[PDB]
């Protein structure tokens, strides 16, 4: 039996109204149960048996059924709901789980404030040099991050890590990384980080020169 | 009050062996199924095995069957699963759950199958210039988790510690950063504390402008 997840990816905005498809490949009763899981952590139990609310989650959520289709509906959306919501069946062993739908609160377009790291002193000594670019509480998510060592844009040495939707204003951080042998970055003055972004009319470069 | 544990759990070499014990607090385990539930990063959840301890009759995955071994003992009220042959794909965080929907859960634990060795990380400092922003860089360490803390747990808001990313070297690197008022810098002390149990490493860095 193969549980099948719709939508893969959401984004609704606070007080929206959610909707979210789970089909059944085969007959699998009313043993079905819908879960939320936090980044890591564990999922928590949201509704049993396709419409029955769990002991101490909101009237918020609701479940339903069309035979083999079970839909969990979400009257009033928060803020506090970022997470991957699954679907999972318990007729017949295996108990089946589904792809899981990150659903992402939608907000207003916010501008990324962006520092530049020079290499600590430290790690110069270790033999590699690290330039880290940080984009600071921005939204959406989409955001091009590109490196000008000496003027001259850079391909494939630089790392990227985005963190999960802020839950107070609903905001994502970027850090790109850039990392060479030291020998590299002993040869070369000028570092530039260049970003763009919906919430900036000209794509912001901060940079620094090694000797600063 | 009813949680349940995991224990057990870490590096482990390709055909290798581990056992992960979930041990049971607020209930019986014979009264209920105890599951293990598995989850490669960010890749949902996949079953594992069950076990109702009262007759001790397993149930197992094709994907895990035959090197796997799902136990319980009633009367230390705790579950066991035993696992021969791990393969990388293997690599997840383990759950354990019991039933009939599975209301309650485990913080889980970490099994990694590499033939990577254990590394704890190097940390350098990230300090501000000319609000301002400064941090830590978490270099090559193997394998996670990595707590990071700003001034022991004083330091909470504008902090940003991003996910572990992996490198050309087989290894992970992270960095976590705070966003702090310009007049703070010369006044203020900020430390980060870094925390890699898997190789005992603490290491406690003071970011100086
Ligand atoms: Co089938
Ligand atoms: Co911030």
């Amino acid at each position: 039996i193969q549980m099948t997840q719709s939508p893969s990816s959401l984004s609704a905005s606070v007080g929206d109204r959610v909707t979210i498809t789970c089909r059944a490949s085969q007959d699998v009763n009313t043993a079905v149960a819908w879960y939320q899981q936090k980044p890591g952590k564990a999922p928590k139990l949201l509704i049993y048996s396709a419409s029955f609310l769990y002991s101490g989650v909101p009237s918020r959520f609701s479940g339903s059924r069309s035979g083999t289709d079970f839909t969990l509906t979400i009257s009033s959306l928060q803020p506090e709901d970022f997470a991957t919501y699954y679907c999972q069946q318990h007729y017949t062993t295996p108990p089946t789980f589904g792809q899981g739908t990150k659903v992402e609160i939608k907000r207003t377009v916010a501008a990324p404030s962006v520092f530049i790291f020079p290499p600590s002193d430290e790690q110069l000594k270790s033999g590699t040099a690290s330039v880290v670019c940080l984009l600071n509480n921005f939204y959406p998510r989409e955001a091009k991050v590109q490196w000008k060592v000496d003027n001259a844009l850079q391909s494939g040495n630089s790392q990227e890590s985005v963190t999960e939707q802020d839950s107070k204003d609903s905001t994502y951080s970027l850090s790109s990384t850039l990392t060479l042998s030291k020998a590299d970055y002993e040869k070369h003055k000028v570092y530039a980080c260049e970003v763009t972004h919906q919430g900036l009319s000209s794509p912001v470069t901060k940079s620094f020169n090694r000797g600063e | 009050e009813v949680q349940l544990v995991e224990s057990g759990g870490g590096l482990v070499q390709p055909g290798g062996s581990l056992r992960l014990s979930c041990a049971a607090s607020g209930f019986n385990i014979k009264d209920t199924y105890i599951h293990w539930v598995r989850q490669a990063p960010g890749k949902g959840l996949e079953w594992v095995a069950r076990i109702y301890p009262t007759n001790g009759y397993t149930r197992y995955a094709d994907s895990v069957k035959g090197r796997f071994t799902i136990s319980a003992d009633t009367s230390k009220n705790t579950a066991y699963l035993q696992m021969n042959s791990l393969r990388a794909e293997d690599t997840a965080v383990y759950y354990c759950s019991r039933w009939y929907a599975m209301d309650y859960w485990g913080q889980g634990t970490l099994v990694t199958v590499s033939s990577a060795s254990t590394k704890g990380p190097s940390v350098f400092p990230l300090a501000p210039s000319s609000t301002a922003a400064l941090g830590c860089l978490v270099k090559d360490y193997f394998p996670e988790p990595v707590t990071v803390s700003w001034n022991s747990g004083a330091l909470t808001s504008g902090v940003h510690t991003f996910p572990c990313v992996l490198q050309s070297s087989g290894l992970y690197s992270l960095s976590s950063v705070v966003t702090v008022p310009s007049s703070s810098l010369g006044t203020q002390t900020y430390i980060c504390n870094v925390n890699h149990k898997p190789s005992n490493t603490k290491v406690d860095k003071k970011v100086e402008p």
